[PDB]
């Protein structure tokens, strides 16, 4: 679940598939959400939406302040 | 598809109003950097007060939405933004979100815009 | 082309000899004979043309300085 | 599809103005060869100016493009070149180059057409 | 096997003989965080004194070792990390490095090993 | 370990779920859940261990100048 | 057949096996020459034996001379 | 394994007895760039009168030997050579043909190995 490929459409049925090779693939009983933008298409485990994300969150309360994030992580090392 | 900056998914884990909003209305894929989930979980454990809320939130962040590991493909775009933009220390984390969202032809949302206008390809999207 | 820049679908693998592969429908679906490239990282596979766009290079190189 | 010659890549890599204008009013593919690739690659270190914009751009080129692999059908290409044109050792690596081309069908791009009008079949667009 | 962190893979990149020669009377697997790869790759071009040894080097050293992806669960070992040991900025990126130790079952390879004493079930060697 | 440095056999290749896959007779067998690299090149495969060596890194590098 | 891969043994019967994936798999019906120096297998089509190449050289007639090769074949090109 | 320098593989088509015997000696799988198949391709043609000697015998050289295809991983092994080394215009097809050799493991058999010094980590014999 690091990896890449390259491949090409084929014919199964009367539909269009792709081939995942066994380092792509993903559980044959996880169902996938599939999403197409222009021609990019993005394929990952459906775990539900995001309108239910955002109105989970909305029924749960909220913490007393927003994190004031630190993005300046990485040490000065001696020497590359 | 989107990778959500940091900032962008802190401001999710604590409620804030505007950014839940915003998010709904993205079409398409909307990804979280396992580089972001680092921070965000460091982060439940800043403040003991807070740590409760912000771990049940994250929690159900984390089972939703999918997270980009950081792997050899991103690592390849990490060394061809610095190889364009040159090194810079303090925006590691920033160029290694972004170098996932190239890797997956995505585009980046983010609060601070212009930390990322010296990498070239990539698409942003500045909130 | 497509009617629609946007379009999604769920579904399931299944098993095509027996390597598994994934069905796409019109709405999704790349041309026939369209070499693709598969890249997966954690929970996210993203597959795109091969070909890659000469118009995103030749934007992407307009952002780097030229050599005099 | 279209194969562009090590020149005209050299061109495009440098942002030349004639070749990015011709190249973006191409529709189809526009593929590299891999032998201007191992070209292009020790080019980056031929001089020490500006051998940092060389490499960052030749990278960014060489993802976005495809670039064909140096095969068997090729080499089965570049044998009927040498035997109805006849050996030359000048045009070696060129004739390579042209015969990736005639082994995907594709058209020849060069500034230098008319080193190439000795090779049956090939489609050739002279820049 | 054994996971380097970033300083002890620097020295190795550079060819200190206290470290070849510690390394190399290794037996097991000699690992690479791709943290420490990110470090590697910016640090090419941190300034342009001796880059290219900087560069040539990593490559094959990147080439050699295998270079541990940042995955799920490393990230679920460093929530683990914070949780027990308590949240530190400064340590964070070096935690993510010993998270990747933690989830291969791999001994930590560190000149600071102090700074990670800290953390539950790490196998540590001290250079 | 192998008893010899050198061993060839014949064969084919077999489905194994149905894609493919090639037996290894002991003497060309690597060990148990050894992690592998694979690259195809035209009619020839190599197969060796990712792990790579250490011993050989060093070496190389050794051929190579060091930052002052 | 230009691809790279990773993987892992595991065992098929009372014998290890190799997953070969579609990039780098060999047809069904080509017999295979597999052999191991160290810890480097190479795989390739069983086409003849080096001993036979030679002895099928050796019973035919052979050029007046030996060729002198040109190495220096890659031209100056203008600006990279 | 090993790959023959284009050299050693011209001596074989043409039937010098000294190198005939050498290849039988070797302990291994015998390999032939196909960098090394444009040359001996291009080879029969240049004097008629031997090349009907010529296309016969590299045929059945052909038919035998296994041919390694010029591909991503090879020139990225060519990159790496002239990152070190750096850049040589008259070694271009000696560096591709030992790049192959490094990304398939195989030790390298020439008769000019003072050309081939200059490439880290390659194992070479010299005839």
């Amino acid at each position: 679940h690091h990896a890449r490929a390259t491949g090409k459409t084929f014919r199964s049925g009367n539909s269009e598939a792709v081939r995942l090779p066994r380092d792509l693939a993903f559980g044959a009983d996880v169902e996938l959400t599939l999403i197409r933008s222009g021609d990019v298409l993005t394929i990952y485990p459906s775990k539900g939406s995001i309108a239910d994300l955002v109105a989970t969150l909305n029924q749960m309360p909220r913490p007393d302040s927003v994190e004031i994030r630190d993005e300046d992580l990485f040490p000065e090392r001696p020497g590359l | 598809a989107y990778v959500l900056d940091t900032n962008v998914a802190i401001h999710l884990r604590d409620g804030d109003p505007e950014v839940t909003t915003r998010v709904t209305a993205l079409n398409g894929a909307i990804l979280l950097s396992i580089i972001s989930r680092v921070e965000l979980e460091g982060g439940v454990y800043r403040e003991a007060a807070q740590a409760g809320l912000r771990r049940s939130r994250l929690d159900v962040m984390l089972k939703v939405l999918p997270v980009l590991d950081f792997d050899g493909a991103a690592a390849d775009e990490y060394r061809r933004i610095v190889e364009s933009a040159g090194y810079s220390r303090r925006k590691v984390v920033d160029r290694m979100i972004a170098a996932q969202a190239l890797a997956h032809r995505a585009t980046f949302v983010t609060f601070n815009a212009d930390d990322f206008r010296d990498i070239p390809g990539l698409s942003l999207l500045a909130w």
